């Protein structure tokens, strides 16, 4: 079947629970891709549902700031999710290297992220796991576009209907409603956007603790601040957008659509 | 003091 006869495998790009991500070449086309290779030998019925869900969600999303799924190939004992190759690496690595982004660069960055999240939300997809590791740069040329990646934890929602969809995400980026084990939906992504925007502007996260129990307490109480000296030169309107994203009550939290109309984004 | 660190994803509670 198609992958084994048409594609050649090269170096590893990442790891998963029962998957690797490897660079591959479609040999006759001379085009390179990133292949998520899932070992499907004795997968549970639910694990088969989640693989199909990831494939369906990735096929659904067509956006300049979302990684394109090229193909979904089922072979004996192996499934291949074939994505466009993205060579700029994690947004995470670029923030660490540059320490922080200027407000102009941070605004441009979060604008692209919010456009990607807006599209997801319009198509009834909640990512649930937004973070700098899951945002890739299109090239190594500075000012390259950001691409939302890894919909392995993504869920399908029916309009604005919210529910307990289970405990999933990354500690530092988890919304209060997920940590309380309360019903949630699209707003969990805007909370994560708030954490990412905070990181962009000063190069460290708003919530952090060696003790995970204290981390979760600080998140649930929205106990973040803007310490000196890094926040001393940051505009009030940057702090305002962060505040509206890092709103504990998900009803009153800014939406993707609203965030894109905020003066700090739109007047620029 | 808060640090930018790579963190692992969960699909159930710790
Ligand atoms: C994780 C399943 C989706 C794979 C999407 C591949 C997109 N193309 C793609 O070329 O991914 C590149 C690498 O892929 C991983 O991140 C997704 C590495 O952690 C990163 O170092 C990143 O550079």
């Amino acid at each position: 079947t198609r992958f084994t006869e048409e594609y050649q495998l090269f170096e590893e790009l990442g790891k998963g629970a029962f998957s690797v991500v490897r660079r591959c070449v479609k040999v006759l086309a001379g085009q390179e891709y990133a292949a998520k290779i899932i070992n499907t030998k004795k997968l549970s019925a639910r694990d088969h549902q989640k693989l199909e869900r990831e494939a369906r969600i990735c096929r659904l999303l067509k956006h300049p700031n979302i990684v394109r799924l090229h193909d979904s190939i089922s072979e004996e004992g192996h499934h291949y999710l074939i994505f466009d190759l993205v060579t700029g690496g994690e947004l995470f690595e670029d923030i660490v290297a540059r320490e922080y982004y200027s407000e102009a660069d941070a605004s441009h960055c979060i604008q692209q992220i919010l456009e990607a999240v807006l599209h997801c939300h319009q198509m009834g997809v909640v990512h649930r796991n937004l973070k700098p590791e899951n945002l890739l740069l299109a090239s190594k040329l500075k000012g390259a576009a950001v691409k939302l990646a890894d919909f392995g934890l993504a869920i399908e929602v029916e309009g604005e209907q919210q529910a307990w969809f289970g405990f999933a995400g990354t500690p530092g980026y988890l919304s209060p409603e997920v940590l309380r084990k309360d019903p949630y939906g699209k707003p969990v992504d805007l909370w994560a956007c708030g954490v990412i925007l905070y990181i962009l502007l000063v190069g460290y996260p708003p919530f952090w603790d060696e003790d995970q129990h204290r981390l979760y307490k600080q998140i649930k109480a929205g106990a973040y601040d803007f310490p000196s000296p890094e926040w001393d030169t940051v505009t009030p309107e940057a702090k305002d957008l962060i505040n509206k994203m890092l709103t504990i009550n998900p009803s009153k939290r800014i939406t993707a659509a609203e965030a894109l109309k905020h003066p700090w984004i739109s007047h620029r | 003091r808060n640090k930018l660190r790579r963190q692992h994803s969960y699909d159930t509670f710790v």
